[PDB]
């Protein structure tokens, strides 16, 4: 029989569980805010022919913007909600000529993610990304 | 027409020796001349094949078909005759072994088309047959494993012979 | 000294001979009347067989839903095992996990899970070392974990189990759950329980105190397969009721002398009340925390 | 048709003819009628040829049943439990003699398609071919391009 | 050979892993001998329904 | 010093003709595998050595591709067959030697 | 309604044979089957076996004790098999052991005994009796005849032949109707063993041969799921056996069996039996 997270929960226990998981997620973001103080990987200078990582942003909207010759350009606002580099794959491991980096975006519900997903993010110490 | 399902219910067996398995009870029931299509009734019967009696009753109670209601009535009266006449101990200890729908006696009516054209409508009827067997429902057949697939491949390879020679 | 195998089949033989003795004490069939007085299907009369029939047999008369959801039975207001034979013409009432007051069902569940963990420990530690089972403390549900007290070897007086060892305990418990054994019950004489558990002084003391608290010196024994234990009360029908099971932690008790008593703590949840992954992890952490009685 | 009929391999009953030959015909039952024009040939056969056949085959029991019937028949029972019912309706005495002799020389095995018109139990004497027949060995059994 | 029936059958119908080299060889000749070995036409026990092919490793 | 075929894989074959020239006599004793040509034969402290019984259930695609990689076949051998072919199959085949 | 009778009669016969194929009758003995005459069947049994049986001895060889017990029971509502059965069984053991150890002098007593028990076993003797129609002439209680009853009846027939014709003639009979069963089979198909390597090292020790060494003569695959191993058993750097297998251990076991075969004289290319 199918079950969801709050099926066998009482009226007293539903807001407690919600508050508890919200506080845990905010605590995990607060823990992950200091990578350089924690332990950086070797930071290398930019060499020509290199390729850096991108990000995942939420498309927020559109806005006018005028340039100094008095010309209008319409811009798109993309909001970086929470980007997190989550996994690194070496050139030998991946079937490709270049290494890969996985980046995760918008924070979603552990109750609505799958189990292997939840174990992966539990090992990473981050809430799941959309 | 033929009523061998009812005669199957009226079949009798010799008395049992005290040292052999208990021969679980079999109950045959049918409803004839149901104003419903045998194909749709087949869909309902193929739904309730191999289920427990209570599982079948739940599924038919929350299905949305006239055939589902009719089959639910037939299943209830088959359970009643089971533990009223055939010495079934518990009314929940039954499962559906056979469940199928057959064609009934239909009627030919005219369907008026355009021009002077016409068609023949068929007032379709159907039968429903059910067989209830005492005992827990049999376990579903487990899916074939990779070990079993490798085993059958090796058995073919070891069953190979040198053909068209001595 | 008897090997673990041979103490196992002698206990099984004694249990089987006592059960056969009770069944021979009730040789002829006798009809008792059971008045189902539950809120649902009210005023239903069964005419059960005396000392053969079960509340599971009554539930099987009623419907499959009552079999799958009924965890305990109230026989004249007392908690009754689902596979325990009925003796007297009484009134019955089936208790599930999702009632208004499931406290007795909870107590039976937590006692069953403790006895399963004790079986796992006893058949998990090695032949060259020595295992003895003290008791399962009647710990409340609110604490978060089931406790079994085990006296281990002086060679392992310094030894602490690791995470893979705890996961091996959990895998053995899940193997028991998959094997799906019924919880067989026997109301037995204190003498008979004494020769069953004669090679365990702690079991002798426990049997003696249960015989002291009741007037007729009748104690309760329960069996899943080959493991036999003395219980504080009624149990759930089958190990397959348990869905989420984990042997969380192992601790030492404070008095190391005269002997080292190790409290094994685990946490479990039935199929009808299965929790999510995150909620289950939080329950795991609380079960890993210390539980004191 | 081979695909539409059963099949079998060449065989004997009990390794027949190895030590000694055992006639596989065991019983012949002749249903013949006294008054049947269809049974006239079998009447002549019972009159003249069945005595000599019974003398030539002492291992076969021959029953003759003279009863009112329209189709005279012969039922040949063979030692491996085989039964062959054949109509001798409107056959002359020499046709019946040919048929009864043919039944005597049959075995009880089915007259179906016989695959492989020979059957040996020891097909090879020098050893059946495996790939490593006619392949030379190598110093220390080395595989190709083994670095040792 | 005096083998038992199952080991004898296994020995007869087992597969062989042949090795073949390129290195200035014509691919058509390579392909002809590789095709014979892949079909199993080099075996006297060959039949098209007997699945008597062998592995060929061309480098 | 002449041999029609190399004499080191199956048998030492010697051909001969009888004095009348009417029949050909072949002598072929088997060759034996040399010893030097052979190869020598190939060769938790506190709990049980618990038997490592995991059987992961692969869905049909991964299971068939694993079987195909194992046995060097295609997927079509491993995909199932219908009831028509399953009941057409002869379950008591004839058996010679 | 079409006129006529022939088509309707033919369809009646068609319906009868279809009903028989749908609901088969229980098996009934050839005695209760219609055409039957016991004395004629006994005489034809002797004549088709080409043996000069004694008639009373053959009838007493076919009469069993269970048939005796059933027929007094029917009387309330003579000589049994036992002496003839024991004579035939004892002569079968002695004579078969004599043929086997004269044709194969190198088998030890355990192997000769196991071959004799295979030839006088239940399956072989019941197969021979069924295809010689001892069952049709057997007077017993139940049909089909139980295999112990059929084996006892067959050996009673052997004892009757021994009493009537003589040891050489019934030796020829045993030679035919049992060595023909031994014909197409393998030594370890008839005599089951457990540890061929242990038997081989015991034989080599008792005939003063150094212990065999297993070596990998030939190998194909090895990492795949269908490997091929030829393991050779060597003694004093000299090959005595070779065997194939899918794994190394089963190849070594097969090589041990081949060594036992060669040492015992049961090789596939051995000299066939002289008839």
């Amino acid at each position: 029989s199918g079950t969801w997270w709050d099926e066998h929960l009482s009226e007293e226990n539903v807001p407690f569980i919600k508050q508890l998981v919200s506080d845990e997620d905010k605590a995990q973001l607060a823990s992950k805010l200091c990578p350089l103080k924690d332990e950086p990987w070797p930071i290398h200078p930019w060499e020509p022919g290199s390729f850096r990582v991108g990000l995942i942003a939420l498309k927020l909207g559109m806005m006018p913007l005028w340039t100094k010759d008095g010309q209008k350009h319409v811009v798109t606002l993309l909001q970086v909600q929470d980007c997190h580099v989550l996994k690194y794959t070496s050139k030998e491991n991946c079937n490709g000529k270049m290494a890969t980096l996985s980046v995760g975006g918008k924070t979603v519900s552990r109750f609505r993610k799958a189990t292997s997903i939840l174990e992966f993010y539990r090992e990473l110490g981050l809430p799941p990304k959309q | 027409i033929s009523r061998k399902w009812e005669k199957k219910n009226k079949i009798v067996y010799p008395p049992q020796l005290p040292g052999e398995p208990r021969r679980p009870a079999e109950i045959y029931h049918c409803r004839r001349q149901i104003k419903y299509s045998k194909d749709k009734m087949w869909y309902l019967a193929k739904l309730i094949r191999g289920m427990s009696i209570d599982q079948a009753l739940a599924q038919l109670e929350f299905n949305d078909k006239k055939g589902a209601k009719i089959i639910k009535e037939v299943l209830l009266e088959a359970q009643d005759m089971a533990v009223r006449d055939h010495n079934v101990e518990f009314r929940s200890n039954l499962y559906i072994a056979e469940s199928t729908s057959g064609r009934g006696q239909c009627l030919k009516r005219i369907r008026y088309h355009g021009r002077g054209r016409f068609g023949i409508m068929e007032k379709v009827y159907c039968h429903y047959f059910v067989k209830l067997v005492e005992g827990p429902p049999p376990p579903p057949e487990p899916p074939k494993t990779a070990v079993a697939h490798a085993k059958e491949y090796i058995q073919q390879l070891r069953s190979r012979t040198i053909v068209h020679t001595l | 000294q008897l090997s673990p195998t041979e103490l196992t089949e002698m206990r099984n033989d004694l249990f089987n001979k006592e059960k056969a003795r009770q069944l021979s004490l009730t040789p002829r069939t006798e009809k008792i009347e059971v008045k189902h007085v539950g809120k649902t299907d009210p005023g239903t009369v069964f005419v059960m067989n005396k000392n053969i029939s079960t509340p599971y047999s009554c539930a099987m008369h009623l419907s499959e839903w009552y079999c799958r959801k009924s965890i305990l039975a109230l026989v004249d207001g007392q908690p009754w095992d689902m596979y325990k034979p009925l003796t007297k013409s009484c009134e019955i009432k089936f208790l599930t996990f999702k009632d208004c007051d499931p406290g007795e069902v909870n107590k039976a569940y937590w006692r069953s899970c403790a006895m399963m963990m004790g079986c796992v420990i006893e058949r998990a530690f090695k032949d060259e070392y020595m295992v003895n089972l003290v008791r399962a403390p009647e710990v409340p549900v609110i604490s978060g974990a089931f406790c079994y007290d085990v006296v281990l070897d002086s060679k392992l007086d310094e030894w602490m189990p690791t995470k893979e060892n705890l996961r091996s305990f959990t895998k053995d418990a899940h193997a028991l759950i998959y094997k799906d054994l019924p919880f067989e019950t026997l109301e037995v004489e204190a003498k008979v329980a004494l020769e069953i558990f004669q090679h365990s002084k702690y079991k002798v003391d426990f049997i003696e105190e249960k015989a002291s608290q009741n007037p007729e010196r009748i104690v309760k024994l329960h069996r899943i397969g080959d493991f036999i234990d003395v219980s504080e009360g009624p149990l759930i029908p089958r190990t397959s009721i348990c869905f989420q099971y984990e042997v969380s932690a192992v601790h030492n008790l404070q008095p190391t002398q005269p002997s080292l008593i190790r409290r094994f703590q685990g946490v479990s949840l039935p199929v009808h009340l299965r929790a999510h992954f995150t909620i289950w992890d939080k329950l795991l952490e609380r079960s890993r925390k210390m539980v004191t009685e | 048709t081979a695909r539409g009929t059963p099949s079998r391999f060449l065989a004997s009953v009990l390794h027949n003819g190895l030590g000694r030959y055992v006639q596989q015909l065991q019983r012949l039952s002749f249903s013949v009628s006294r008054d049947g024009a269809s049974s006239r040939g079998a009447r002549e056969f019972v009159e003249r040829e069945v005595i000599d056949f019974a003398r030539r085959n002492p291992g076969v029991v021959i029953y003759v049943n003279s009863r009112p019937c329209c189709v005279p028949r012969v039922v040949a029972e063979y030692l491996n439990g085989a039964v062959r019912e054949e109509s001798i309706h409107c056959k002359s005495v020499e046709e019946i003699s040919t048929l009864v002799q043919k039944l005597a020389d049959q075995s009880g095995l089915d007259v179906i398609r016989i695959r492989k018109p020979f059957h040996t139990d020891n097909p090879s004497i020098q050893g059946q071919w495996h790939p490593f027949t006619n392949k030379p060995t190598t110093f220390r059994g080395l595989r190709p391009r083994e670095v040792q | 050979s005096s083998f038992s029936r199952a080991p004898q059958q296994w020995a007869t119908f087992a597969r062989i892993w042949y090795l073949l080299d390129g290195k200035m060889q014509p691919p058509g000749k390579l392909a002809a001998m590789a095709s014979i070995r892949l079909q199993g036409l080099h075996k006297p026990v060959y039949h098209a329904l007997s699945d008597c092919g062998d592995h060929v490793v061309i480098m | 010093t002449y041999s029609p075929l190399p004499d080191d894989y199956n048998c030492n074959v010697e051909l001969a003709l009888t004095s009348d020239g009417r029949t050909i006599v072949c002598y072929h004793p088997s060759v034996d595998i040399p010893y030097e040509h052979t190869k020598p034969i190939p060769r938790d402290q506190v709990l049980k050595t618990r038997l490592e019984e995991k059987v992961e259930h692969l869905e049909e695609g991964p299971m068939i591709e694993q079987l195909s990689k194992m046995f060097f076949t295609t997927k079509h051998r491993w995909y199932p067959h219908g009831r028509y072919h399953r009941c057409r199959k002869n379950l008591n085949p004839p058996k010679d030697r | 309604v079409k006129k006529g009778f022939r088509a309707a009669f033919r369809f009646q016969k068609e319906l009868e044979r279809q009903r028989l194929l749908r609901c088969p009758p229980p098996p009934v003995r050839r005695s209760e089957k219609p055409n039957w005459d016991y004395h004629a069947e006994i005489q034809a049994f002797g004549h088709r076996l080409q043996e000069n049986f004694s008639l009373d001895l053959l009838k007493t060889a076919f009469v069993n004790s269970c048939y005796i017990k059933s027929e007094e029971a029917k009387r309330q509502q003579l000589k049994s098999n036992q002496e003839l059965s024991e004579q035939g069984t004892s002569f079968s053991q002695t004579c078969l052991t004599q043929f086997l150890e004269d044709e194969y002098p190198d088998m030890p007593t355990e192997g000769i005994k196991n071959l004799v028990d295979f030839l006088t076993g239940e399956e072989v003797v019941c197969h021979v009796a069924r295809n010689l129609a001892v069952e049709q002439l057997t007077l017993s209680e139940e049909f089909p005849v139980p295999p112990a009853v059929l084996q006892q009846t067959f050996f009673a027939v052997i004892g009757a032949l021994l009493q009537s014709s003589g040891p050489e003639r019934t030796a020829l009979f045993i030679r035919d109707f049992l060595i023909t069963q031994m014909t197409g089979k393998e030594l370890f198909e008839m005599w089951k063993i457990i540890n061929p390597m242990g038997l081989l090292v015991e034989e080599l020790k008792k005939r003063n041969v150094s212990a065999p060494e297993s070596r990998l003569t030939r190998q194909s695959g090895g990492t795949t799921a269908l490997p091929l191993y030829f393991v050779g058993l060597y003694c004093d750097k000299k090959l005595i056996a070779e065997g194939p297998g899918e794994t190394v251990l089963v190849a070594e076991e097969e090589a041990a069996r081949v060594a036992l075969r060669k040492l015992y004289g049961f090789t596939e290319n051995r000299r066939p039996w002289n008839y």
